């Protein structure tokens, strides 16, 4: 349904994940917001 | 004396947790992020 | 992605004997469990 689930402004409701630490096991859910440590040292809860 | 168990990973509101409790008349099963302190207990 | 519970009761250092356990209820739980804690009322 291209027309019935869209608008000129758009839909910001749907959320997906760009990247994550590890794969998800079958039939498992995770809503944690922890950022994977791509840098050499952790950032301790601030988006750096 | 002993009745019920709690399950989870962090055992707090941060992540999901399980809680099963008996109180001598029925069984309550519930999967919610309830607030568990250092050692929960009942009076 | 489930949760199964078995129970058994017997009157009267675990005792010397053989006994079997029957199911009670199966639960669809989508969160993995790694740690568990017991509760006792004083
Ligand atoms: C599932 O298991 C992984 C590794 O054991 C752990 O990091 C993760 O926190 C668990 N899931 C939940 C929802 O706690
Ligand atoms: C105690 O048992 C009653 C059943 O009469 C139940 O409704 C109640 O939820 C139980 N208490 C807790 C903390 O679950």
């Amino acid at each position: 349904s291209n027309k019935l689930d869209s608008k000129v402004s758009g839909n910001y409701n749907y959320l997906y994940r760009l990247f994550r630490k590890s794969n998800l096991k079958p039939f498992e859910r995770d809503i944690s917001t922890e950022i994977y440590q791509a840098g050499n040292k952790p950032c301790n809860g601030v988006a750096g | 004396i002993i009745r019920g168990w709690i399950f989870g990973t962090t055992l707090d509101s941060k992540t999901q947790s399980l809680l099963i409790v008996n109180n001598a008349t029925n069984v309550v099963i519930k999967v919610c992020e309830f607030q568990f302190c250092n050692d929960p207990f009942l009076d | 992605g489930y949760f199964k519970i078995y129970s058994k009761h017997t009157p009267i250092d675990l005792p010397q004997g053989f006994s079997a356990l029957e199911p009670l209820v199966d639960l669809p739980i989508g969160i993995n469990i790694t740690r568990f804690q017991t509760l006792l009322a004083l």
